[PDB]
């Protein structure tokens, strides 16, 4: 007649840590650390990605010629940019303070491309035509960007234009534009020996005497365009004017606010899935609150630590005998 | 014993509503509650075990919640094969006690 | 104390239960688990571990920062704040787990010390204390008797 | 690969007696306790029988006790539900049922993992 009093064992080997002793062997154990993510660049929540392909946020942006697709685009939950995105800026030029555009394009999937100063309708006497080069080849022809309009002075005379937007579509309004800096070509081109552009507005407050130099080519190209932007807010207006130079704009991006996003850089293909969080490496589950897969990470995401491992003890002593 | 209560016994809604909907008992049985998805004709599938853990496999948008007396059953984003009837389970001591139901219908 | 203890052996063919019995009357043999201590020990570790991950309050972020080849010191300073908390979390997540692993270690072994002294408290005359954690009963026990005190509710003592 | 079957569900006259099985595959089904819940026909699940890992602990409902008889055997890995004394109460969609394992340890009393097919039970 005896009655024991006992605990349970079993088979296992799985070893926790204490801060008293080391690789305790312990019946149970559950992980906090999510160490798997098997590539897969994934659509998180809803929202597809969007890859630019070979192309980076200022080909797409600015709409170079050799970025086509990206003009279809109206959403995505987040941007990727890969290894061999160089299709930026065919004529080159300073794309001024390009990091905080590419921050402030951090923020949902608002495009509506529209447009604002159509090709022909808003331009007398102005050159429309001879927006070309053998930079933004088009598969070898000359070309010019998609969202810009060059405009010259009919060969031999620049007139004066200034052509005013005001903000309608009730979200804030990216526009972008250009400064020409070509006198061998500034008094051929545009014919002033003083041009000026002046881009006026509540928030944007700026002129720009153009510039003269002999940069050295880069695509066969000795002159350069300056590529700036800025944010309308709804009902502001902006206010273009110039005496030469003007890059004007030609079909600008209305964006809107809700569910803000990020950008990334990785060389993955998209998949079908979803996902609360996404690395660079690929995607993971944001059930365990710790990570060690990457810094860089998108969404609702565990924390990054440099911990290896994370064994939390939920059984007791594992002593078979 | 210990009874269950579903609520509401039933519901219609669209595809992506935030639906809602309750277990609830008499007695202190702390977090042993499992609900479970049901299509007509088939066996039920464990969605929620502990009342917060979700199962291995279902979808993060099943979620679920309450403790010892105030139970729920959260689900975010609704999709069109989870229209079901669904079942919350005690697990606190015998015997086991499910509820009467709670189905989702179209809208 | 009771694991790793003078109870100096868990029980394999136990697979029902953390806690609990075993009974020799001379009408059977065997294992059964108590279920009372067992469920509120899962409840126990359940709530420890499931707390530990909810009140990780996580939002929607990026960590991405573009700095050009001329904002090297905010780069720098960016990343200060990105390795800090880099260096918090992971020294708080370490020495997080290492005392609720002790702490849970000694959770079991307690548990199963109080379900001993529980055991003892009503087994006093009727039983010699073997210091493998084990009771022998100076009367004859049937297959009730060895019920009674599972469910606490052994009589004269 | 895992998963459960289910028999024995037929046309029974009351006062007479069947038996069901519930045959486990994909796991060690001696290793956990198991249930039978029966789905009464227009109602919701309603449990009816479980037994423990070895079958020395037997848990049966209020309204089946010392009238249906539950077993399980190790060498067929086999779930046995005997009725004696049938009756239209007991017209059932039933259902084998795998209590859930937890962090170690195979508890009986726990959410369910695995179901049978569901073998439906007519009592005319
Ligand atoms: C031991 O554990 C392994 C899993 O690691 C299992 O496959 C095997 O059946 C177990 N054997 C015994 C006797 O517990």
């Amino acid at each position: 007649d005896t009655i024991c009093v006992g605990y349970h064992a079993n088979n296992s080997t799985d070893t926790v840590d204490t801060i008293l002793e080391k690789n305790v062997t312990v019946t149970h154990s559950v992980n906090l650390l999510e160490d798997s993510h098997n590539g897969k660049l994934c659509s998180l929540n809803g929202k597809s990605p969007l890859q630019l392909g070979n192309c980076n946020v200022a080909g797409w942006i600015l709409g170079n010629p050799e970025c086509d697709l990206l003009l279809t685009a109206d959403s995505w939950s987040y941007i990727i940019e890969t290894s061999n995105s160089k299709n930026g800026a065919c004529y080159p030029g300073e794309f001024t303070d390009y990091e905080e555009l590419r921050e402030q394009l951090s923020t949902v999937s608002s495009f509506e491309r529209f447009e604002i100063f159509p090709k022909a309708t808003s331009w007398p006497n102005h050159d429309t035509t001879k927006g070309t080069t053998v930079a933004c080849s088009h598969s070898g022809a000359k070309s010019f960007y998609r969202n810009l309009l060059w405009i010259v002075q009919k060969e031999n005379s620049y007139p004066k234009l200034s052509n005013s937007y005001t903000n309608n579509k009730g979200k804030r309004v990216l526009v972008i534009w250009g400064v020409h800096h070509p006198y061998r070509d500034q008094q051929a081109l545009y014919r002033n020996n003083h041009t000026y552009v002046s881009v006026e507005s509540s928030k944007y407050y700026q002129r720009f005497t153009p510039e003269i130099v002999a940069r050295p080519k880069v695509r066969e190209q000795a002159g350069r365009i300056n590529y700036y932007w800025t944010l309308l807010d709804q009902g502001d207006t902006i206010t273009f004017e110039a005496t030469g130079n003007l890059i004007a704009p030609w079909h600008a991006f209305a964006l809107k606010k809700g569910s803000s996003s990020g950008m990334m850089v990785s060389d993955a293909q998209v998949h079908n899935c979803t996902t609360k969080c996404q690395t660079p490496h690929g995607a993971l589950k944001s059930n365990l609150p710790f990570q060690n897969v990457h810094p860089i990470t998108i969404g609702e995401c565990p924390k990054y630590v440099k911990s290896t491992q994370l064994r939390m003890a939920t059984g007791l002593r594992n002593i078979p005998s | 014993e210990i009874v269950l209560t579903q609520s509401p016994s039933s519901v219609s809604a669209s595809v992506g509503d935030r639906v809602t909907i309750t277990c609830r008992a008499t007695q202190g049985i702390s977090s042993w509650l499992a609900w479970y998805q049901q299509k007509p004709g088939k066996p039920p599938k464990l969605l929620i075990f502990g009342a917060s853990s979700l199962q291995s496999g279902v979808p993060s948008r099943f979620s679920g919640s309450g403790s010892g007396t105030d139970f729920t059953l959260t689900i975010s984003s609704l999709q069109p094969e989870d229209f079901a009837t669904y079942f919350c389970q005690q697990a606190h001591s015998f015997p086991l006690t499910f509820g009467g139901g709670t189905k989702v219908e179209i809208k | 104390g009771a694991i790793a203890g003078f109870i100096e052996g868990g029980w394999t063919g136990m697979i029902d239960g953390w806690y609990g019995y075993h009974h020799q009357n001379e009408h059977g043999s065997g294992y059964a688990a108590d279920q009372k201590s067992t469920q509120i020990a899962i409840d126990g570790i359940r709530n420890k571990v499931n707390s530990v991950i909810e009140k990780m309050n996580i939002q929607f972020t990026s960590v991405g920062k573009e700095f050009n080849s001329l904002e090297k010191r905010m780069e720098n300073l960016n990343k200060k704040v990105d390795d800090g908390f880099l260096d918090v979390w992971t020294y708080n997540a370490e020495l997080l787990i290492l005392l609720e692993n002790e702490r849970t270690l000694d959770y079991h072994d307690f548990n199963v010390k109080n379900l001993y002294e529980k055991v003892k408290s009503q087994l006093r005359n009727n039983a010699k204390e073997i210091g493998n954690g084990c009771f022998e009963f100076y009367h004859k026990c049937d297959n009730e008797c060895m019920e009674s005190v599972k469910n606490g509710t052994y009589n004269y003592p | 690969q895992v998963q459960l079957v289910e028999s024995g569900g037929g046309v029974v006259q009351p006062g007479r007696s069947l038996r069901l099985s519930c045959a486990a595959s994909g796991f060690p089904f001696s290793s956990y306790g198991m249930h039978w819940v029966r789905q009464a026909p227009g109602k919701g699940l309603e449990w009816v029988a479980g037994v423990s890992y070895d079958g020395s602990y037997k848990y049966y409902a209020d309204s089946v006790k010392g009238r249906f008889t539950i077993s399980r055997d190790s060498s067929k890995s086999t779930l046995y539900l005997q009725m004696n004394s049938l009756r239209p109460e007991d017209t059932a969609v039933y259902y084998c049922a795998r209590p859930s394992a937890i962090f170690g340890i195979y508890i009986i009393l726990n959410g369910l993992d695995v179901w049978g097919q569901g073998t439906t039970v007519t009592v005319s």
